[PDB]
């Protein structure tokens, strides 16, 4: 389904999003 | 999650495998049935017929 | 769809926790 598979891809988006967040901000921070 | 794999095939490979094979189980006993009517067709006509 | 309801679940918890640490990690300073 593409609804699935999209969305999906957007949580797993907001955990690679967020992880790059907190690499960056945590080396920085 | 070894349950969503379970889940993910057991859906799709107990259900298309048993599921088809009634879909064709049946429309063979369906044509049968089919001939029953088309030899009761030829009964009708064989009792006019005769 | 159950299967995704708990893909969705375990995908949640993935961005909850990259985004906790987003979240921390610039929150730390």
């Amino acid at each position: 389904m593409d609804a699935i598979k999209k969305k999906m891809q957007m949580l797993k988006l907001d955990k690679e999003n967020a992880l790059d967040r907190a690499e960056q901000a945590e080396a920085d921070k | 999650l070894n349950e969503l794999q379970a889940l993910i095939e057991a859906h799709f490979e107990n259900r298309k495998k048993e599921e088809e094979e009634l879909v064709s189980l049946k429309d063979r006993i369906e044509r049968r049935r089919a001939e029953r009517a088309e030899q009761q067709r030829i009964r009708n006509e064989r009792e006019k017929e005769r």
